[PDB]
């Protein structure tokens, strides 16, 4: 179906305590796929998925020197933002970024993203135009200013729909076993007394990739978002993802609940009940 | 400055077999900022040489993480994940249980 | 593959 590729960088400011540590990780949809540390003893990039490892030696020297000068330029922004913002140099910041491309099944540009936050906060991003700039704030207008004088987007633009669309392209054919392939969730109801009044009915969604999955219960056939425990997706360290949903029941209603379950990996939505 | 509390679960890789190898798993999420300190515990005691993923984040820009490392369960050994964050007092521990 | 376009704040 549709995919994506996205870009993750994060720089963290340490006064006293050396430079700002850099951290990027690559992902293409749910799977890391590269990552550079600044902090590494020999910072490189380096691959984090098998399909990413035929790249030759050329594609790992040029990826490496984009993140050092990305490393540095984030450094000099960080120096930046503390006037754009009158901070003063002793405290710890942050500067986040993503750009990336996602892709419909014909492999077509769908959306494209370059984005960034300082200190948790929206700063400026790239419009879906790819042509224009939503600035939170003063300071980030004053970066939409020389962004705009240097025509920064017309570049993003280039690259998000020519080289980003390109490259998740060719990570695709050479991941299909993989990043072609979606493992739907194991699914199953536990059930767990409170009381003489109540259990927990708790509906699992174990072993699944991609990431995206809709679980939710039903009484009588009316959903119970808000009475509906529902857990983060959290990762389970062999690619795929966990996540269940919970729902306190009377004594003796089990049999009212239904879990459903939906999921791309899945040809039709499940429907699942607590069998005793 | 903002500041966003982590969330925390603590679980298994698979489901809990006693006497079976398996990964236990500690994932911090939704926090800012990105620093944090995360140990596994094993009866109390913190577990060496423990692994984490690299630094990465969600759409709304809050950061996640994983901790994890290889456990074999059993009937009595109790494990935990300890969470230190400049948005807790104290350090949290959430107890490892084997049914969520 | 990477961005390579020096883009600063």
């Amino acid at each position: 179906g549709s995919h994506s590729m996205r870009y993750f960088h994060t720089s963290v400011s340490r006064p006293g305590r050396g430079e700002p540590r850099f951290i990027t990780v690559g992902y293409v949809d749910d799977t890391l796929f590269v990552r550079f540390d600044s902090d590494a003893a020999s910072p490189r990039e380096e691959p984090r998925a098998p399909w990413i490892e035929q790249e030759g030696p050329e594609y790992w020297d040029r990826e490496t020197q984009i993140c050092k000068a990305k490393a540095q330029t984030d450094r000099e922004d960080l120096r930046t933002l503390l006037r754009y913002y009158n901070q003063s140099e002793a405290g710890s910041h942050t500067l986040q970024n993503m750009y990336g491309c996602d892709v419909g099944p014909d492999g077509r540009l769908l959306r494209g993203y370059h984005q960034h936050a300082y200190d948790g906060k929206d700063y400026i991003a790239l419009n879906e135009d790819l042509s224009s700039w939503t600035a939170a704030d003063t300071a980030a207008q004053i970066t939409q200013r020389k962004w705009e004088a240097a025509r920064v987007a017309e570049q993003l633009r280039a690259y998000l729909e020519g080289e980003c669309v390109e490259w998740l392209r060719r990570y695709l054919e050479n991941g299909k076993e993989t990043l072609q392939r979606a493992d739907p969730p194991k699914t199953h109801v536990t059930h767990h007394p409170i009381s003489d009044h109540e259990a927990t009915l708790r509906c699992w969604a174990l072993g699944f990739y991609p990431a995206e999955i809709t679980l939710t219960w039903q009484r009588d056939g009316e959903d119970q978002t808000q009475d509906t425990e529902l857990v983060e997706t959290r990762p389970a360290g062999d690619r795929t993802f966990q996540k269940w949903a919970a729902v306190v029941v009377p004594s003796g209603e089990e049999q009212r609940y239904t879990c459903h379950v939906q999921h791309e990996g899945l040809p039709k939505p499940l429907t699942l009940r607590w069998e005793p | 400055m903002i500041q966003r509390t982590p969330k925390i679960q603590v679980y298994s890789r698979h489901p809990a077999e006693n006497g079976k190898s398996n990964f236990l798993n500690c994932y911090v999420s939704g926090f800012h900022p990105s620093d944090i300190e995360v140990d596994l515990l094993k009866n109390g005691e913190r577990i060496e040489k423990v692994e984490h993923s690299d630094l990465s984040f969600s759409k709304d820009w809050s950061f996640y993480l994983l901790y994890y490392t290889e456990f074999t369960p059993t009937e009595k050994d109790e494990y935990a994940c300890r969470v230190n964050h400049v948005t807790l007092s104290q350090p949290k521990i959430v107890k490892w249980d084997r049914d969520m | 593959g990477r961005l390579n376009q020096p883009i600063k704040v």
